[PDB]
């Protein structure tokens, strides 16, 4: 389910659902 | 950045990774 374009919260869906208890970071300027 | 890599191109495993704590 990664490996497509992902954009707005569709990104931050599969961050969620990837980085699991780690978290993550969203920096979307950056 | 990540927009660049995974919104405006395919993204990956590897990259989303990078972004993980």
């Amino acid at each position: 389910f990664v490996n497509q374009h992902l954009c707005g919260s569709h990104l931050v869906e599969a961050l969620y659902l990837v980085c699991g208890e780690r978290g993550f970071f969203y920096t979307p300027k950056a | 950045g990540i927009v660049e890599q995974c919104c405006a191109s395919v993204c990956s495993l590897y990259q989303l990774e990078n972004y993980c704590n």
